[PDB]
Order: structure tokens, then C-alpha cells, then sequence
DNA sequence: TGCACGGCTCGGCCCGG
DNA sequence: CCGGGCCGAGCCGTGCTTT
């Protein structure tokens, strides 16, 4: 098979919260607070606010949010499509990405709580996304890969290398 | 179309041996019997020479970046081009670790010793070996000295034959 | 240049090394090689099926793969008997009396 | 083939363990008169030599001599599991395996593959010794660990009616001293100022494994050599030779 | 046929430069990132042969270059192999020197190894290290596939490529 | 494992029915795969009709040229079609310029 | 093919007669002189992998307080401060921070440095209009400097002076001699090559016995009384891939036997000081006490051959000698644009000032991990020798000569791979008396 | 020059191993009455107080006073190298080295470097405090080792004869309570109601290693940090001051 | 062609004082 | 019963070179 120079269970940053095995499981039990950066996403309706695709109260897609450089002034994505991609208040190029806080244990008992699957010791995820969007993978692949024990790659497929003949 | 057949095409081993060695030593003692047992191939003074051009390299030139290289943490990833004069590091409380290891330069040198013993090799790689030992015991003359003394000694070494031949 | 692990088969050219065969078996004629498996064995097992080999006449590189159809080696046994190898089962039996490979075998290339 | 039977196993593993810590691959030698071992480490530092006489054995029968030659590892992991209210059983047939019995509440027998080891003759005349400590197995292992945390060298100074152990570090020292006065000390056979050093590894291997109530005796000079013996259920004997510092 | 990835990954950058060394007159030049080195020699070889068409077809002219360049180029391939690879394939001085005499594009690129070279501050050179991608471009393709380039030329119909030929 | 992985994600985080419903490998064979060299941005698609003993991917040698690939010691990649049609995203590739290699961004259906 | 010099021999000119001299010299540095105590663990059971830091970082800590005494000599320099209690200083002070150059920047307003000391590291800027930024412009890590200035609580160490340990300016010249004495350097023979010119060396053996061709190079001749060479004396084993062929003598011992039998044919009054370099059968990393006694016995067994180290400082009439190699130029040419190796006077000068024959660690010299530092030059020479560069050259810096002799090994292939010019056979003649060059002669005819 | 003389060399160890888990390097004021120490956590969070008075010690000779500063390591290894039964002796000489004698079966001795420490003399005289709460070592080790399960902070909470403790995390929760019934709570001064936190690692470390027939005194206040004291010997006592989180 | 080798830390289990 | 000694995973770094 397949594995990362660190093997990798799931396309999520968790920085050095999680130690040198980069394990989410084991920081999101000792409560730790990691620093890194992520794509927030924000819902239109209610104002829900996170590293997520769809909101839980309500259950609706988010929008992408855009961070300006200079004064960190935040725009959903159809504000900043009329701005351009350009903050009018400042002059700069917006950015999907900022330096943020995840408090992972939430993270992780709701996506436990979403997929039922308990029994899980480690969830090995990565020090920093390399994409120019910093967009996260849903927590609940990571958890049922690591259950069925199965890796990931860098474009988020499971692949299987082999010599090849005639 | 095809023009030869086969009864099955899975049939034989299906693991090389060569996944099953731990050791350098044990791999170089099979690859020499094994070129010993064909007779085609000549083992003795052309597999033995062309392989010690395969450790020598390895010698040489890991002896060259003990000289020249940088030092690290263990806590932080910090890399300094000089050891901190302190002798931890200044940003933490960590302490320092080498790059390159004292045992990373004679890792290779008990089978380049055995293959030069052993079979018939010109006198060229011989002396680079001999030479090589000698340097390498000779750089650390005043950090490691020899405390140690010996009750048997003249294991029928071949560097001290050569000197006093 | 040989790694230390990684045996050297033939010399170059040299009688008593691989007999050349031309022709194309049902799993080879890309880039691959044909091989009896009774010479697998007989060399400690260090060529299996799909190992690489760097090779001297044709280009440079090939995959092994089966074919029982051509002819084994030629071995000469710890009490001075002569044998040819040409079955699996054989090379299986007698490997450990083996005392020097007379001949290597064939190798089919398309 | 032979039979060998032993009481209390645990002390049999024991032995073998404090052997195995210095050599890897060895012979026993067993004979008409007992059983004996003698091998040398790799680094030619420290040669053992261990004896057992059948006045030790309840049941000992063979017909003759023959050396039997096993991994030291897998001996000392099979003697391992062994209680120490248990009777151990050593026997072997034509065929080259090794049948090892514990004989407790119940029997259990294990088969070890033998193998085969160069036996080279070495030994060594009886060097000039001026010096003989005989103290107990726990002063000398104490000495030994408090060593350990100051430095990597023993130092051993013996002078008539004063026998003191002494190990310095680079700003830290740390001495042992004591007379036959004290309790400690059997008793001194010295016939001149005696001064030595050795290493605290090899020391500290060797002399892991001895029991408080132990009568040790060293044997050592100038620059010379060491010699250490302990008695083994009475009859027995173990030399440890360890070469000098400096 | 559309498979590998050399018009994605191996052509970073396609720019227009001016002869001020000599006549001020405008020319084509090739930037070649990392991945050109696991493209293959027929890919590099057809990549420098359109680029040449594409140049011709543009009306530019020439590049011309200054012997500093030439020195600066040999050393980069003779310090690229002692340092870095094998490059599988040694091309003569005299062959490095008829190359790139006889170019009519610039074969350049950003730095891809940490090693400094001699002839600094060479006019139209923004970098004073390794160009790998371009030297092995230069190395395993118009020179080790010289014979299927003459070839291509051949079927193409393409002229000023005699030198190649001869 | 990973057939099963995939079941588990269509009944759970989607909440549709199960497609593979495989107990044995050989509940595998009719189903598609994709093979990538390392060196390449597309597909091709395969199909399972049997399984060996052997550490080798066997082919058709146009399926082996399909991927610009030689067979002489290259080694190529498969995984299944329904697992890349889920998990695959352009959003999760490097910046960098060796960020687009090993990407099936588009497959061959001929 | 295995001619060895077995049987040259070169005989003294009976029509010359060399005049009586006192032999008054003595070695008055070798490395195999100080006594370097090993350091001892922190603990009872230390490892490999933390005696050597702890023996790099005393090296340095060594290097730092050898070369801090010496700074503080001039009266120029004052008030010397540690950089570890700079919090504590007012703005309006004049102070000095002596320590190691880690790093040196560039910028539109100056240079920006990284001092560090045995108390903390400190950052440094030096404006562009300084009267001393030329000098602080070419400085390579890892030497002593001082830095004078103004401190400021907001980090950065704003300055106006930059000090090296240099020359004194002023000397007291040394008393004459009774009678002139002459001496001869030599380096790089690099015996047992192809590319070594026998023939010319040949010449130049005739030469010292009385072969002369001029009244004034026979009364030189008559005169020479001494003979230093700086290393590289034979070509080696195994220095590069591909050698093999590069050699006629592909043996050690006998490239050794040749050297020796060679260097016989001169006058009995005349005595060697040999060093070795970089391509002998010596320590690896410098400095190198000596030969390897078992491998170089025939040279040691000449009757007039004194061995010597590297570095090391020889008095010949109360006239000091600084003998090295010379490897630690091609860092300083990398380093400062605008040196190449065909003018090797300047940075040897330059190695001169910053007192020290090999500053920067990790760049293209092995230094051996030592407790103390050795390479510092403690007291000053009058004269410096050197080798290593193939190219002749001289100058002359406050007082102080400073040789680079020349090689007898004519350019290879690596050499013309690489455009360096060889000037082989090239021998400079110093007078004891003055310390200075007075004469060179050429032997490039014939090789 | 003075030579002091203790009992019982566990304890004294045992006492300095828990003295040596907040700071590193301290000094200790050898004077007639006795020795006193206070420490300062490198972090500036938590207060070590050590009162050592003369009774306690079999033999106490001292003229004048003098300050002792040594490194915690060193110290707590030869401390802890001594066994159940000996004999722990002080003694400093003209030398600048402080000698640590050991007397039992053998005369072993270990020898230290002094350092100089600078001394940061701060009193705290007595504070507000709300309630005051004696329990025995037990109960709030076990209470301690109970709450690091489910997070990293204690709440303490003291009322009108009731003692309650709790800790609060994402899911779990753990509360423990305890009244003048229980054999535990010895008695409970309060004057008003009053509730704070502290940290887990500081409180693990200071509570460990205290023996289970101890009466550890405990007082607080809100928002306020928390003092500890218990006694040694009935003469010598420790005092903890740790500062509060949030 | 890149993999193969050394070294440091950090818990989880016995096993013994 | 409570405290060490020890293994077994993991995670980092490194592999000829004339002046
Ligand atoms: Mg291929
Ligand atoms: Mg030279
Ligand atoms: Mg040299
Ligand atoms: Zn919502
Ligand atoms: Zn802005
Ligand atoms: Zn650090």
C-alpha cells in the first residue's frame, strides 16, 4: 500500500497540539488548544461559525469565509464576489485562510456522535494543509478509515502500488 | 499471438531472499556464495572489489560531514551550523544532538575488513582500507582515549600484517 | 557496480550463462525476460517473480517471469553426479547437494 | 544420552542468567566428573569459567563425555519460566535436540535445537597475586552502584588491616572504606600496597545477581588483572578475570 | 497525447526578453520547474523543438548569448552531476558549448538545488544557483535524443536545425 | 478493507445502500479500478476478472503503454473507481508546482 | 614501469666551500607539545553522543577567551560590558561586546550581525557612513570582533567602531647579525604523480650543491643553511575517485621511500623541517600533530630531517617562523568577492588581521573536535609560509612577510577543468637577518 | 565548621524529593535554632517553605550561621542511595565541599560542590484566610488522583461543616464530599462560604508522597491561593503556597 | 537508483524489595 | 503494594570529491 512519510489517517492540520504522531484523538482528550491554519465557513441563516461544510442546527451549506491580510476583516463569499476578491477598506488580495483556534474535542465528539463509531484509539491527521485554500476534510472519513484501517493520500484517494508485468 | 507456453504463470518463489537478511554482513556472505556456486560469474577479485567500491564510498564520505556538520535539538526541529557554546539549546531547555553519528562512519567497516581479508583484491583498495581505520581511529585520539587494556590480543588482523611485512 | 546484497549472475558474454532464446511467452514480451522457476530456486532463491535485473545485450532491465517450456541448469552434486534441472519439483529436491552450477539455464527474449 | 536432574530450578536459571550477560555462544562440557563451561567475550575483556561437580546433582547418569553446544538466549528465556518450588530435568537422546522438564504441579518439556561452536583452549598461568579481599556479595554491590553515579572507573586501594574502595568524578567523589574490624570483611591477605582500576560496566554486570548472604573473595594487583570467585551450593566455584584501566 | 503532465507541471513560465547585451532585439525564453526532470527526453526534446516553431511562428528573433552564459552553463551541468546526480548521460564540453550556441531560445528556470555557482550576476539572470530542470532538459533530451528529434524535425518540415543534423 | 471502507461511508455518512457487498476477494471480480503512473495526470479504467499468487500486477501490454509505462521495474498504482469518484477534490492539492502529478484529473473510458 | 629515484645521486662542487655558522634555532610551537585533557561526563554513564558536543562547544569556548586577551592590548579599546546584563546600561554609555560573528546580513542602511558570547546573543547594526564599515564588509563567521556603540533598550545594539585583533602598528626592530644566513621554501612536491616534473626538481638538488650559474647565486649557495617544507610532499591514495590512473607510484609506502630517497642528495648542513598536508598519510582534520610514524618511517629516518606540525612556529635566530599549510584560504577567497587564487598574498593577510588560520566552521576545512584551540596565532611571527594554491606569490603587512611557495606538480585536469594556473618550480630565498624575500629563483624551464 | 547528625535518612530523602520537585537549585541557612529554606517556582507559581529546627536532630553543633547553596540532583541521588536504617550526618570543613557521611555496615561518603544561589528573602506575614480545613494525607491524595482522570483543574469548595471537592470536564465529572462523620475530616473552621481552583500537575506534585497517617492542614480563600502545612517529627513542618488559575 | 542504518523519547508490563 | 528495568513503537537525521 500506499502511506505518507508520516502515515495519515485524515487531511486535517492539527499543529503541535497533538505531539509527534500528530494524533487528534489523544489532543482532543487532554483538552490541549491548537493554533493553525484553516478555512472557516459560515452559515447565511443562523451564524453558526467553523472548520465545517454544513451547519448542525440547521443543516444548510456554508459559505467560504475571506480574511483581509492587513485588518482581518472577514466577507462570505457572495460579499466578496462583488469586492473582487479585494478589500475595499484596506488594499489588498483577500485570502480564504487565517490563523485560528480549534478546540478539538467538540470536533470530535460531533463527529463521533454523526457516524455512531465509538471505539477508535488513533486518529493520526497532519501538521499543515499544503493546499493554497487550506480547506479540511470531514473528521468523520478519518474515523471510519481508521477503523476499517485504511490510509489516505495526498489527493484524498486510498491507492495500492505493485510491480507491473505483461 | 505467442510462441512459447507455460503451465502456470504464478509458478516458483514468490519472496526474494534478499528481503529476508537483517544484517550487511549476512547479505555480502549469500551474494558471495552464491557467485562462488556459479561457475560464470568469477567471484574472486571482481565481485569483491566492485562491492568494496560500494562501502568505500559509504566510508569516506560519511567521515567528511563528521567535520562539517550541523547540530540540532531534540524538542525543537532548530538546526545550528555551531554547537551553542552553552551546551543547550537557547531557545528552550532541550539539549543538543549530532546529524552525523561517531557509529554512522564504522557501520560498514567489519565486512570491508572481512571482504579485503578474504579474497584477492589489489593492493590499492587494500591500503585505502588499512589507511581508512587508521584515520578513523586517529580523529578521535584526544575524545576517546584507550583506558581499556586487553588480556589476548593479534586476532589475525591484516593491517598489522601488512605494516610489518 | 554491484550493491552489496544484490548477486551478479553471469559475466559478460560468458559461456555457461543465460542461453538465448528467441520468442515471446504468454506473460512476457514487453520489456520482461522468460525463466524457468528451477533456476529461481537453484540460486538461493534471490530472483523471484517480478524482481528486476539489469541485463547487457538487448537494453538495460527486465522483469522475470515463468515459463516451464524451456530447458533448467546444469548441476553438479556434492558426490560428483551430474543432473539436469529442468523441473520445479526436481530443483526442490536436490537443492542442498548442489556443488557448482555447470549451466544457468535459458532466458526467451521477444 | 544422559540424564540430569537439579533442585530448584530458579537458582539454576539464576546461574545461567549472570552467564549469559557477558557471552553470547558457548559449549558446556559434560563429563564423567560433572559438567563445566569456559568461554570469552567478544571483546576479550572478561573470561568465565563455572564447574558443576555431580556431588550437586540427586540424579546423574551418562556414559561418558560429550559437549553440548546451545544459544545462551533461548536457554536462559526456556529457564526463565521456571518457579523456584520446582525441579528441572536436562535430557537428550541420539537425536541432536536439547528435551528440557520442569517438574512441578505438572510436567512440561521444551526441545531446543543444538548447534555447533569453535572450542578453543584458552587459558592463562596463575599471575602473581599480592592482594586477597574476601568481603559479602551486598558491600561490594552498594559500592558498585553509588560508584555508578560519579564516574565510569573502580579504583581499588589494599593495605594491610585497610581495605578502601575509591571512585572520583569530574567535581564529585565518592570513597568506601573499612578494617576487619567491621563487619563487612571475612578477611585480608595483603603482601604489599596494592592500587588498581577497573571499569563500572563490566562490574556492575558481573556482580548483578549476588545474594546478601554470599562469600566473596577478589584476587588482584598491580596493573594486573582481576580474580572474583563465590561458591555455588557448597562445591562449586565461578572465576570472573577482568582486565585493568590505564 | 495528453497523459503526462509536462504542459502542466514541466513549463512553469513562458517569458519575453530583450537582447540589451547586443542589439536590444526580443527573443523567447523557457522557465522549467522541478517536475520536467520526470518527464522524459522525448517530451523535453519536442517541448524545446515548439518552442523554437513557436518562436519562429511569433516573428522574434534569436537568442544571442554572451560567452559568460556559456561558462556559467558548463559549470552548472559539471557541478549538478558531481554534487547531485548521475544525469545518466555526459555531454562533452564541446558539446555544451555547440548546444547552446546553436539554440535559438533561452532554456532557463528557477533554482532547484542549494549549491552557488561561479559567474554571478550574469545580465538576464535572476538567480545565482542550480537550475536543475533546465540543465537536465539540456542534457537528456536534444542531446540524448538527438537521433528521434532529427527524426521529428524530418516529418515536420522544420528548418535551422541543421547543426543537429550535421 | 477498502471496498468494505467505502460501504461503510455510503450507509453512514450519506445514507444510501451498499454497493460492493463483498465477504471474499473474489466478490470483487467484475468491478472497475483505475490505474496511475507516477508521472501522469489521467486515468484509465480496469476491470477484475481474476487474482494470483504473486507480488506483480498482470495486464494487457496496452493497458501497461496506456500509462506511459515500460515494464521493466516500473510500478504503477490501482485503486477502486467508486472510492476516487467520492474522495477525490482539487481543493486538497499542493501549491506547489509538483502538486498536479499523481492526480487522475480526467479518465479513459477506451 | 616503477622507477623510484632509486639511484640519484647528487654530489657537492668541490670549488665551493660553505662558510662556518653557528646552528642556533629551536621549535618553539608543535601540536604534540600541549597536553589536551579529555573532558569528563556530567554523569556516571555518558555516551558518544554528548562527549563530542561537550568537546565542540570547549573548543569554542576556548577560541572565544584566546582571542578576547588579545583584543584588549591597544588602549583604544574600553569598557568592556557582558552582553548577558545589557538590560542594565543607560543610553548615554559608551560600551564593547567582544564575541562570535554568527551570521552577517546585508541591508539598504548597513550590515546586521548576530554576536553571541558565553552570556546570550545580541543583534548589531553599523551604518552605511561608518569610517570602519569597509573593513566589517569583508569579515567571515565564527572570528572574534568588537563592537562599540550605543545600546538601546528596544533590542537592537546600534554602533560606530568595528575592532579586529590585527597587527600592532609599532615594533621594536631586532638586533643585526654577525653574518648573513640564508634559507629555502618548498612546497607541494606531491611526489609519486604524473604530472610532477622529476627533471626540474633534479635541477634544483644540483642547484644547492654548487651547480650555480652567477658569482652572487654561488655566494647564496654558500651561504643556505636551512630548508622548510609545507606539506603535500607526496600525492597520496585514494584522495579522489579515478586517481588510480593518475599515478605513476601507486603505493604509499614507496611514494614515502621515493620522497626520501629524493630529499637525501642535499648537504649534510643543511636541515629539513617537514610538515604535512592535506594529501599525506596524516590526521584527517587539522591541525595534525605529524605523520603516521609506520607509513612515513623512511623520511623520518633521514639524518638532517626534523618533522614538524601543523600549525607550528620554529625560531631561527631569534627570528620566528609561522609554518602551515595553507587550507584555510579557499574559504576566505569563497567568502570575500573579489579574490581569486592566482593573488593568494591577500588572504593570507587577511587570515594575518583576523588571527586565526582557519575561521569558519562547516565550510570547505575539516576542523577536528578538540578541547582546545590551537589555530590561534598567539603571538606574532615575522614571517608566515604557506602552500596549498599552486601559485607563487609575496607581501609584506606591517612589518610581517607573508610567502605563499609555489608547487612542483605541473597543472592536471581537475586544474584546467577549473581554470587555475599553476607556476610550478618557483623558490623563494629569505634572509634571516631582515626576514624578508630577497631573491626567487626559476627552475620553469625544464618542467 | 559543623557537624550535624539525623535518624532515619528516609525520611530526610523523602522530604528533599518532594522539596526538589519545584525548584532546582536552592539554599538551605544552617543556624543554631536550625535550617529554613524558601524557594521560588521558576515560573512564579507556587511557594515552598522549609523550617528545620534543631530539636529533631540527635546531635546539633553549630556556631554562627552560614548558607549552603547546592543543586537539587545531586543531593537527592546520594540522599536516595541511603537504605532504611542509616545513619545521615552534615558536615561542612573549611573546604569548600559539603560532605554527606553515611553510617550503617559500611562508611560510604559522598562529596558535593557548592554553588552560589542568590537569596530572594520575601516574608509573607499572616493573610485573610476564609476557612481552615485539617484532612488526613489519604483523602486528598486519593481525591487528587481521582480528579486528573477527567481534567486538569480542581475546584475546592469549603461550607458550614462540609468539604467538598469536584472537577468538572467536556463530558465526565467527579465530585467528592466529605463531613465531620467521616474519619477523614478531622475537624473544619470556616467563618463564611468560600470556593476557588487550582491546577492539577502543581497540586499532583505537591500532595504526592505524603504519608496516609498525616495531618495535613489546608487553608483558602476565595480567589485567593491556597496554604498547606503538615508536620515532620512533630517538630519540623513544610508549608505550600500556591497561587490560583483564573 | 533511494532505501538502509543509527540514535532519542515515551509509555505498558512485569518483577522485585 | 509501590517503584523501577526493560522492550517495542515511533519519529528524526545520513551515505567517494585534486586548487
Ligand atoms: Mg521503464
Ligand atoms: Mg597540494
Ligand atoms: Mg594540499
Ligand atoms: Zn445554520
Ligand atoms: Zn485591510
Ligand atoms: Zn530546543
Amino acid at each position: 500500500e500506499r502511506k505518507m512519510k508520516p502515515p495519515v489517517q485524515v487531511l486535517f492540520p492539527i499543529g503541535l497540539a497533538g505531539g509527534s504522531s500528530r494524533d487528534i484523538k489523544k489532543a482532543a482528550e487532554e483538552g490541549k488548544v491548537a493554533e493553525v491554519e484553516i478555512a472557516f465557513f459560515k452559515c447565511p441563516k443562523c451564524g453558526h461559525v467553523g472548520p465545517e461544510h454544513l451547519c448542525p442546527n440547521c443543516g444548510t451549506r456554508k459559505e467560504l469565509l475571506w480574511v483581509c491580510p492587513r485588518c482581518n476583516a472577514e466577507y462570505p463569499e457572495s460579499q466578496a464576489e462583488g469586492y473582487n476578491y479585494t478589500c475595499p477598506k484596506c488594499n489588498v488580495k483577500l485570502r480564504p485562510y487565517a490563523k485560528r483556534k480549534i478546540r478539538p474535542s467538540e470536533l470530535l465528539n460531533r463527529a463521533m456522535e454523526n457516524v455512531k463509531v465509538y471505539g477508535v484509539d488513533k486518529l493520526k491527521g497532519v501538521m499543515g494543509m499544503t493546499s493554497g485554500w487550506k480547506m479540511p476534510e470531514p473528521l468523520e472519513k478519518g474515523l471510519l478509515r481508521a477503523k476499517n484501517d485504511v490510509y489516505v493520500f495526498k489527493d484524498g484517494t486510498i491507492r495500492f502500488d505493485a510491480t507491473d508485468a505483461p | 499471438k505467442f510462441t512459447h507456453d507455460t503451465d502456470d504463470i504464478a509458478l516458483g518463489p514468490k519472496m526474494s531472499l534478499y528481503k529476508q537478511l537483517g544484517d550487511m554482513e549476512e547479505k555480502v556472505r549469500r551474494q558471495l556464495e552464491v557467485a562462488k556456486r556459479i561457475r560464470a560469474v568469477d567471484e574472486h577479485g571482481v565481485a569483491e572489489k566492485i562491492l568494496n567500491s560500494h562501502l568505500i564510498p559509504d566510508l569516506r564520505g560519511n567521515l567528511r560531514s563528521f567535520t562539517r556538520q550541523e547540530f540540532r535539538c531534540v524538542k525543537c526541529n532548530t538546526k545550528f551550523r555551531r554547537p551553542p557554546l552553552n551546551g543547550k539549546c537557547p531557545v528552550c531547555g532541550g539539549k543538543i544532538v549530532l546529524t552525523v553519528s561517531k557509529g554512522a562512519i564504522e557501520k560498514y567497516l567489519g565486512t570491508a575488513k572481512m571482504l579485503v581479508t578474504e579474497y584477492n583484491v589489489k593492493n590499492y583498495t587494500r591500503q585505502r582500507i588499512c589507511l581508512t581505520e587508521r584515520d578513523i581511529d586517529s580523529l578521535f585520539e584526544n575524545v576517546f582515549p584507550e583506558t581499556q587494556l586487553t588480556l589476548i590480543v593479534n586476532p589475525n588482523d591484516i593491517c598489522q600484517r601488512l605494516v610489518m611485512a | 557496480e554491484v550493491i552489496g546484497g544484490r548477486p551478479l549472475f553471469s559475466d559478460p558474454s560468458k559461456p555457461g550463462g543465460f542461453r538465448l532464446r528467441y520468442g515471446r511467452s504468454r506473460a512476457s514480451g514487453f520489456a520482461t525476460w522468460g525463466i524457468n522457476p528451477a533456476t529461481m530456486i537453484l540460486v538461493d532463491e534471490f530472483l523471484a517473480i517480478g524482481t528486476q535485473l539489469k541485463t547487457e545485450r538487448p537494453g538495460k532491465g527486465a522483469v522475470v517471469t515463468p515459463v516451464t517450456t524451456i530447458e533448467g541448469p546444469i548441476v553438479k552434486l556434492k558426490d560428483g553426479s551430474v543432473l539436469r534441472v529442468d523441473d520445479y519439483n526436481l530443483a526442490l529436491k536436490v537443492r542442498e547437494d548442489v556443488e557448482e552450477i555447470l549451466y544457468l539455464g535459458d532466458a526467451v527474449i521477444a | 544420552p544422559f540424564e540430569i536432574v537439579f533442585e530448584g530450578a530458579k537458582e539454576f536459571a539464576q546461574l545461567i542468567e549472570t552467564a549469559s550477560r557477558l557471552i553470547d555462544e558457548a559449549a558446556f562440557k559434560v563429563t564423567e566428573e560433572g559438567i563445566s563451561m569456559r568461554a570469552m567475550d567478544p571483546s576479550r575483556v572478561v573470561l568465565i569459567d563455572l564447574n558443576l561437580p555431580a556431588s550437586i546433582f540427586s540424579k546423574y547418569e551418562v556414559d561418558g563425555e560429550e559437549t553440548i553446544g546451545v544459544n545462551m538466549d533461548h536457554l536462559k528465556k526456556v529457564l526463565k519460566r521456571g518457579k523456584a518450588k520446582e525441579t528441572l530435568i536436562l535430557r537428550k537422546g541420539e537425536e541432536n535436540f536439547l528435551e528440557i522438564s520442569l517438574q512441578g504441579t505438572a510436567t512440561r518439556t521444551f526441545k531446543l535445537p543444538l548447534i555447533d561452536v569453535e572450542e578453543i583452549e584458552v587459558d592463562l598461568p596463575e599471575l602473581p597475586f599480592t592482594a586477597k579481599v574476601v568481603i559479602l556479595g551486598d558491600v561490594i554491590k552498594e559500592a558498585v552502584k553509588d560508584a555508578s553515579l560519579v564516574s565510569d572507573s573502580m579504583k581499588f586501594i589494599a593495605k594491610e588491616n585497610e581495605f578502601t574502595m575509591r571512585a572520583e568524578g569530574e567535581t564529585q567523589e565518592v570513597e568506601v572504606k573499612l578494617t576487619l574490624e567491621d563487619e563487612g570483611l571475612l578477611d585480608i591477605e595483603v603482601q604489599e600496597e596494592t592500587k588498581s582500576a577497573y571499569g563500572i560496566s563490566y562490574l556492575s554486570d558481573m556482580v548483578k545477581g549476588l545474594g546478601k548472604a554470599d562469600e566473596v573473595t577478589i584476587k588482584f594487583g598491580n596493573e594486573m588483572p582481576m580474580q572474583m570467585e563465590y561458591y555455588i551450593r557448597d562445591e562449586g566455584r565461578l572465576i570472573f578475570l577482568l582486565a585493568p584501566r590505564v | 497525447e495528453g497523459i503526462v503532465s509536462a504542459p502542466i507541471e514541466g513549463i512553469a513560465n513562458v517569458k519575453i526578453k530583450r537582447n540589451t547585451w547586443a542589439d536590444n532585439s526580443e527573443y523567447l525564453a523557457l522557465y522549467y520547474a522541478g517536475p520536467i526532470r520526470s518527464s522524459g527526453g522525448t517530451a523535453q526534446a519536442l517541448s524545446v523543438l515548439v518552442g523554437d516553431y513557436v518562436r519562429r511562428k511569433l516573428g522574434l528573433d534569436r537568442f544571442k548569448p554572451s560567452e559568460k552564459h556559456i561558462e556559467r552553463m558548463v559549470e552548472e551541468v559539471d557541478l549538478y552531476h558531481r554534487a547531485v546526480t548521475r544525469l545518466q548521460y555526459h555531454p562533452s564540453p564541446e558539446e555544451v558549448r555547440l548546444a547552446m550556441r546553436n539554440i535559438p531560445i533561452e532554456i532557463t528556470g528557477e533554482a532547484t538545488d542549494d549549491v552557488e555557482v561561479s559567474h554571478r550576476d550574469v545580465p538576464g539572470v535572476e538567480t545565482n544557483q542550480l537550475r536543475g530542470g533546465a540543465i537536465l532538459v539540456l542534457a537528456e533530451g536534444v542531446l540524448q535524443k538527438a537521433k528521434k528529434l532529427v527524426k521529428y524535425i524530418d516529418k515536420m518540415g522544420i528548418e535551422g536545425w541543421e547543426w543537429l543534423k550535421e | 478493507k477498502v471496498a468494505k471502507f467505502v460501504d461503510d461511508l455510503l450507509e453512514k455518512f450519506y445514507g444510501l445502500p451498499r454497493f460492493y457487498n463483498a465477504e471474499k476477494m473474489e466478490d470483487l471480480i467484475g468491478h472497475l479500478v483505475i490505474g496511475l503512473a507516477p508521472h501522469t495526470s489521467a486515468g484509465i479504467v480496469g476491470r477484475i476478472i481474476g487474482f494470483v499468487d504473486a507480488l506483480v500486477g498482470y495486464a494487457h501490454p496496452y493497458f501497461h503503454a496506456a500509462k506511459r509505462r515500460n515494464c521493466d521495474g516500473d510500478e504503477d498504482a490501482v485503486m477502486l473507481l467508486l472510492d476516487a469518484l467520492l474522495n477525490f477534490s482539487r481543493y486538497y492539492l499542493p501549491e506547489k508546482r509538483g502538486g498536479k502529478m499523481d492526480a487522475p484529473l480526467v479518465i479513459t473510458t477506451r | 614501469e616503477y622507477s623510484k629515484y632509486e639511484d640519484v645521486v647528487i654530489e657537492w662542487n668541490p670549488s665551493v666551500t660553505p662558510v662556518q655558522i653557528e646552528k642556533n634555532y629551536e621549535v618553539k610551537f608543535d601540536v604534540r607539545q600541549v597536553k589536551l585533557r579529555p573532558p569528563k561526563v556530567k554523569n556516571g554513564s555518558g555516551k558518544e553522543g554528548e562527549i563530542i558536543v561537550e568537546a565542540y562547544a570547549s573548543l569554542f569556548k576556548s577560541r572565544l577567551s584566546k582571542l578576547k586577551r588579545i583584543l584588549r592590548e591597544n588602549p583604544e579599546i574600553s569598557n568592556v560590558v557582558d552582553i548577558g546584563k545589557l538590560n542594565y546600561v543607560s543610553g548615554d554609555e559608551e560600551v564593547t561586546i567582544i564575541g562570535l560573528v554568527n551570521s552577517k546580513r546585508e541591508t539598504n542602511r548597513g550590515l546586521i550581525f548576530e554576536v553571541e558570547d558565553k552570556t546570550g546573543i545580541v543583534k548589531v547594526f553599523l551604518p552605511k557612513d561608518s569610517e570602519d564599515y569597509r573593513e566589517a564588509f569583508k569579515v567571515l563567521p565564527d572570528a572574534v570582533v568588537a563592537f562599540k556603540g550605543f545600546y538601546s533598550k528596544k533590542g537592537i545594539f546600534f554602533a560606530n567602531k568595528f575592532y579586529l585583533p590585527d597587527v600592532p602598528l609599532y615594533r621594536k626592530q631586532k638586533p643585526p647579525l654577525e653574518e648573513k644566513v640564508y634559507a629555502i621554501l618548498i612546497s607541494d612536491i606531491h611526489v609519486g604523480s604524473r604530472e610532477f616534473c622529476e627533471k626540474a626538481f633534479l635541477k634544483f638538488l644540483e642547484w644547492l650543491n654548487g651547480h650555480v650559474e652567477s658569482k652572487e647565486e654561488e655566494e647564496i649557495v654558500s651561504r643556505v643553511k636551512y630548508l622548510i617544507i609545507a606539506g603535500d610532499v607526496v600525492d597520496g591514495i585514494g584522495i579522489y575517485p579515478g586517481q588510480y590512473s593518475d599515478l605513476v607510484i601507486p603505493d604509499i609506502f614507496d611514494q614515502y621511500e621515493a620522497l626520501a630517497n629524493l630529499l637525501a642528495n642535499v648537504p649534510e648542513h643543511i636541515t629539513m623541517f617537514i610538515g604535512p598536508g592535506n594529501a599525506d598519510a596524516a590526521r584527517p582534520a587539522i591541525p595534525q600533530p605529524e605523520f603516521y610514524k609506520e607509513y612515513a618511517k623512511p623520511i623520518y629516518k633521514l639524518k638532517n630531517a626534523i618533522i614538524i606540525s601543523n600549525p607550528a612556529v620554529i625560531r631561527l635566530h631569534g627570528r620566528d617562523f609561522l609554518i602551515a599549510h595553507g587550507r584555510g584560504i579557499e574559504d576566505v577567497v569563497s567568502f570575500v568577492p573579489g579574490l581569486t587564487h592566482h593573488k593568494p598574498g591577500l588572504p593570507m593577510v587577511e587570515l594575518l588581521k583576523m588571527r586565526h588560520l582557519a575561521p569558519t566552521f562547516g565550510g570547505k576545512v575539516p576542523i577536528a573536535p578538540d578541547p582546545e584551540d590551537l589555530l590561534v596565532i598567539e603571538e606574532v611571527p615575522d614571517l608566515v609560509q604557506m602552500g596549498h594554491v599552486h601559485v607563487y606569490d609575496a607581501v609584506v603587512y606591517r612589518g610581517v612577510q607573508l610567502v605563499n611557495s609555489a608547487t612542483w606538480q605541473a597543472q592536471t585536469e581537475f586544474q584546467k577543468m577549473v581554470n587555475i594556473v599553476p607556476t610550478p618550480a618557483k623558490v623563494p630565498v629569505v634572509d634571516v637577518e631582515s626576514a624578508r624575500v630577497v631573491k626567487v629563483l626559476d627552475f620553469s624551464g625544464w618542467c
